[PDB]
C-alpha cells in the first residue's frame, strides 16, 4: 500500500500539477475582464502560486512554469512545446483557458534530479 | 446567454481538466485496480476456505 | 586549470542559445506574413530547429524550448516564465521577435543534469 503511493509522490504525475494550474488561475484572474495594467500581475500571480504549490508536493523536481495570456480582440492563439528530458521520468502539463473577454494557456513541466 | 454560455464554456473547461485529472488518474487508479484485485483474491480465497 | 574549461563546456551561454533562435527563428519564418496554416509548421519548425541546433552543442543539459507566435492586430500581450532550477548551471532564454505583421516570442531553457 505504501509503495504505489510511493510512486506517486517520486514520477511526474501530470496533472495534479493542473490541479496547482487552476487553482493559481482562479486564485490570480478570477472572472474578471482584460484591463493591461493587471495582466501582469495576473501572469506573475499565477507563476508564483504554480512555483508555490509544486515546492509542497515534496517530488524530486526541476519545474518551469510558463503562462500566456491573450486578449479576445479577433487574435488568434497559438503557442507549441517541445522538449529533452529523460522520458519515463519526466513529462508536461499544459492547460488552456478562456472567459467572454480574456485567453490563456499555461504551460508547466517537471524535470527530475 | 453570457451565464449559461459562461457557465457553459466553465462546464466544458472544468469537464476537460477533469479528464486530464482522469488522464493521470488512470495509472494510480490502475495499480490501485491492481491492489484491490489481490485484495479480492486474498479475501475471496479466504472466505471460500 | 581544468576546471575553468570543465565549467565553461558545461555552462549556460544566454547568448549562444539566442543566436541559435535567431537562426531558427529566421530559418523557419523569414519575413512572410501571417498565415495561420503556416503558425503551426513555423512553431514546430522553430521548435524542432532550436532543439536540433541546441542538441548539437554535447552539453549535459535538459532542453525545454516553448514558442509564441501571434499576429499583430491591436491585441495584448505577455508571457511569463519563472522557473526552479539550480542556480549555478542551469539558465533561461527568451527572445522577442518581429516583422510587420506579427510577433515572435520564443523561451529557450536549458537545465542540466
Amino acid at each position: 500500500m505504501e509503495d504505489y503511493q510511493a510512486a506517486e509522490e517520486t514520477a511526474f504525475v501530470v496533472d495534479e500539477v493542473s490541479n496547482i494550474v487552476k487553482e493559481a488561475i482562479e486564485s490570480a484572474i478570477g472572472g474578471n475582464a482584460y484591463q493591461h495594467s493587471k495582466v501582469n500581475q495576473w501572469t506573475t500571480n499565477v507563476v508564483e502560486q504554480t512555483l508555490s504549490q509544486l515546492t509542497k508536493l515534496g517530488k524530486p523536481f526541476k519545474y518551469i512554469v510558463t503562462c500566456v495570456i491573450m486578449q479576445k480582440n479577433g487574435a488568434g492563439l497559438h503557442t507549441a512545446s517541445s522538449c529533452f528530458w529523460d522520458s519515463s521520468t519526466d513529462g508536461s502539463c499544459t492547460v488552456r483557458w478562456e472567459n467572454k473577454t480574456m485567453y490563456c494557456i499555461v504551460s508547466a513541466f517537471g524535470l527530475s534530479i | 446567454i453570457d451565464n449559461i454560455e459562461g457557465e457553459w464554456g466553465a462546464f466544458n473547461d472544468i469537464m476537460r481538466r477533469k479528464d486530464s485529472a482522469i488522464q493521470q488518474q488512470v495509472a494510480n487508479l490502475q495499480m490501485k485496480i491492481v491492489q484491490e484485485d489481490r485484495a479480492v483474491e486474498s479475501r475471496t480465497t479466504d472466505l471460500l476456505t
